[PDB]
């Protein structure tokens, strides 16, 4: 996350750190058995990592939980980032307290010029690189259809969103991909893409979770 | 990613 704040103590109780030696990848618990995040993000080993605030630091309030199903969607590409979303089943669930905690699905699609809090432990400089150790957030808008298809001509799918700012500065980076994109409580994107990190005219890119609702409880309830 | 496009994983 470029330009953005340090979260308050365990204030992002949904989000998690995928991990295969190393942070490699953000997500976030939907319930207590399953992890929502980005296909590009996987891996054939998985531990995710629940209740973290500072990934270099054992605290006391993690969980650290082995993935036990790891299913991209179907229609993933590689090549467009298109149906960006990945569904992991933890191998025991999760413990549910006050560090860590479930993140409603959409009801319905979020409109422009909502407000949302991006979280995730990727890079926060936009030339070279600084990993945090400490979880960081930032509030964005989510972007028009138009404007998101101006600033990335011919490479938006109806499965895509742009949240952030065209003026550039804040944004989330590499690192952060997997991440959740909360607005009014509920998970409306995950970090999928964009041009570099935080450049001017180019916002980043998420994928519309409120398009996968389907998808998500038809295949809990199948697995 | 510097300048192109590129997955943020
Ligand atoms: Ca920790």
């Amino acid at each position: 996350i470029v330009g953005g704040y340090t979260c308050a103590a365990n204030s992002i109780p949904y989000q998690v750190s995928l991990n295969s030696g190393s942070h490699f990848c953000g997500g976030s618990l939907i319930n207590s058995q399953w992890v929502v995040s980005a296909a590009h993000c996987y891996k054939s080993r998985i531990q995710v990592r629940l209740g973290e605030h500072n990934i270099d630091v054992l605290e006391g309030n993690e969980q650290f939980i082995n993935a036990a199903k790891i299913i991209t969607h179907p229609n993933f590409n590689g090549n467009t980032l298109d149906n960006d979303i990945m569904l992991i089943k933890l191998s025991s669930p999760a413990t549910l307290n006050s560090r860590v905690a479930t993140v409603s699905l959409p009801r319905s699609c979020a409109a422009a010029g909502t407000e949302c809090l991006i979280s995730g432990w990727g890079n926060t400089k936009s030339s070279g690189s600084s990993y945090p150790s400490l979880l960081q957030c930032l509030k964005a808008p989510v972007l028009s259809d138009s404007s998101c298809k101006s600033s990335y001509p011919g490479q938006i799918t109806g499965n895509m969103i742009c949240v952030g700012f065209l003026e550039g500065g804040k944004d989330s980076c590499q690192g952060d991909s997997g991440g959740p994109v909360v607005c009014n409580g509920q998970l409306q994107g995950i970090v999928s893409w964009g041009y570099g990190c935080a450049q001017k005219n180019k916002p980043g890119v998420y994928t519309k979770v409120c398009n996968y609702v389907n998808w998500i409880q038809q295949t809990i309830a199948a697995n | 990613c510097y300048f192109q496009n590129c997955p943020r994983g």
